[PDB]
């Protein structure tokens, strides 16, 4: 494995639902590589239909710097218009993954709590969801890390 | 150790000109580049973020682009309030890094300096040191060559220059060159001269005094 | 309406400490990041540190890490920069700035506070540059520390034609500058020309008459 993820900091947390996601990513690259890394943030909604995922954003790194490297990935927020109203205040998942030359080799998942700003809203949620009052809390202390063996160069 | 190499260090332009400023990242950056304007005595103001996004309230004549590791700020038609210093910034890689800045200055017609030379004052000599000052007053453009000669011997390493910012009224510069010698060395020589070469001078101008 | 109000600057001994504060209003600092960016005299911008008050995560520039600590009190909507073991090269205007939804660009900046790291205060030596039909004359303001000095002419009454040059650091480590003015040569001998030189760090003022 030529690249390994060493660490993720979930920087702006808790955040508003519509705030971008700012993660500091630390990775190590052991040797020169021919192709790009692609880091990707995927929203995994609580909707039951198969389209419940959103690729939120992605960032390419290339040519890959050798050694230990630290950078910030700023990912666009979810498209609320693509999320059923009943699923905006809900427990959901975000996945940060990385691929090399299109081949995924690491994925980090987090559960995400989503609740209203104020008590009166939490106890009497309106039928029309007020997305501007929803606060997300990425449960950053409990990442689920999965690695996949891939061919590099 | 990421670098944002900003060019040029300065440029002169007129109202109505298209102005471009380039900042080259030493390694690839996807989108987290920003451009700032700063005026003397003021804090910076954000213009462009995410390489090409116009910050709210910023005039549309400002735009940003990414060409590989080249990041460019374009002012499509310079207005009078746009004369200022501009900085690029990257914020993808640790650490956040700014470019060295580009000063956008006002173009005007060539103006030759008026040149003046000042011997060490009697009171400085009485205090034990000697400073000779050459003044280039109200000239344009900024580029100028000032050379010191002592008894016709060219000097090196014992002079420092300072230059004003562009004047508000006539858009000229003024420049000082200060020659520092020991008092003993000053009293040993007779002829002190500064020679000025400038675009607005048909031939170099010398101002001189004998001690 | 967004304010970033800094405080805490001033003169400090090398090896000493200062705490800067940044009081924010008009936005919740919890959802932004708060940065410090400094600007040495006559130089460009240098990023110093940031904090995300929501998470407490921070980052430091290499030259200040371990010496500076950034922190935030979300209940007071305020951030702090504790600066220890200060060095000459830490002298600068320190700006507080906010980043929000801009990929760590800073969209709001405070007005800055000046930190001057100095042990010895040395008031300038002021020498006249005597006039030799336009004449030039001036004052040489030599061998002072730290910056700044201010120069005026005839107590502020003479402003036209004045050029006060930026200071230069001499090889001795002390600053020097000149202030010059051009005047009608016919005014010499009747009209008095005095340069007023103030050096607040040493609490010294000098008035120097400049005569032909």
């Amino acid at each position: 494995s030529i690249v390994s993820l060493l660490g993720i900091k979930v920087l702006n947390n808790p955040a508003k639902f519509t705030d971008p996601y700012e993660f500091e990513i630390t990775f190590e690259c052991l040797e020169s590589l021919k192709h790009d890394l692609e880091w990707k943030l995927t929203y995994v909604g609580s909707s039951r239909s198969l389209d419940h995922d959103q690729e939120l954003d992605s960032i390419l790194v290339g040519p890959v710097p050798v050694g230990v490297n630290k950078f910030v990935f700023s990912a666009d927020p979810p498209s609320a218009e693509l999320i059923p109203a009943s699923e905006l205040v809900s427990v959901t998942v975000i996945l940060l993954s990385c691929s090399y030359d299109g081949r995924e080799f690491v994925r980090v998942g987090y559960y995400v709590n989503n609740e209203y700003d104020e008590e009166e809203l939490r106890e009497n949620p309106p039928a029309k969801v007020q997305v501007d009052h929803i606060v997300r809390n990425i449960l950053a202390e409990k990442p689920r890390v999965t690695r996949f063996n891939i061919v590099w160069d | 150790d990421i670098q944002m190499t900003q060019s040029p260090s300065s440029l002169s332009a007129s109202v109505g000109d298209r102005v471009t400023i380039t900042c080259r990242a030493s390694q690839s950056v996807s989108s987290a580049v920003a451009w700032y304007q700063q005026k003397p005595g003021k804090a910076p103001k954000l213009l462009i973020y995410s390489a090409s996004s116009l910050y709210s309230g910023v005039p549309s004549r400002f735009s940003g682009s990414r060409s590989g590791t080249d990041f460019t700020l374009t002012i499509s038609s310079l207005q009078p309030e746009d004369f200022a210093t501009y900085y690029c910034q990257q914020s993808q890689w640790y650490p956040i890094t700014f470019g060295q800045g580009t000063k956008v200055e006002i173009k005007r017609t060539v103006a030759a300096p008026s040149v003046f030379i000042f011997p060490p004052s009697d009171s400085q000599l009485k205090s034990g040191t000697a400073s000779v000052v050459c003044l280039l007053n109200n000239f344009y453009p900024r580029e100028a060559k000032v050379q010191w000669k002592v008894d016709n011997a060219l000097q090196s390493g014992n002079s420092q220059e300072s230059v004003t910012e562009q004047d508000s009224k006539d858009s000229t510069y003024s420049l000082s060159s200060t020659l520092t010698l020991s008092k003993a060395d000053y009293e040993k020589h007779k002829v002190y001269a500064c020679e000025v070469t400038h675009q607005g001078l048909s031939s170099p101008v010398t101002k001189s005094f004998n001690r | 309406e967004v304010q970033l109000v800094e405080s805490g600057g001033g003169l400090v001994q090398p090896g000493g400490s200062l705490r800067l504060s940044c009081a924010a209003s008009g936005f919740n600092v919890s959802y932004s990041s708060i940065h410090w960016v400094r600007q040495a005299p006559g130089k460009g911008l240098e990023w110093v540190a940031y904090i995300y008050p929501s998470s407490g995560y921070t980052s430091y520039a290499d030259s200040v890490k371990g010496r500076f600590t950034i922190s935030a009190d979300t209940s007071k909507n305020t951030a702090y920069l504790q600066m220890n073991s200060l060095r000459a090269e830490d002298t600068a205007v320190y700006y507080c700035a906010r980043s929000y939804s801009t990929k760590l660009a800073m969209d709001y900046w405070g007005q800055g506070t000046l930190v001057t790291v100095v042990s010895r205060r040395l008031p300038p030596s002021v020498f006249p540059l005597a006039p030799s039909g336009t004449a030039a004359l001036g004052c040489l303001v030599k061998d002072y520390f730290p910056e700044p000095v201010t120069v005026s002419w005839n107590s502020g009454a003479l402003t036209s034609g004045v050029h006060t040059f930026p200071a230069v650091l001499q090889s001795s480590g002390l600053y020097s500058l000149s202030s010059v003015v051009t005047v009608p040569s016919s005014s010499l001998g009747t009209q008095t020309y005095i340069c007023n030189v103030n050096h607040k760090p040493s609490n010294t003022k000098v008035d120097k008459k400049v005569e032909p």
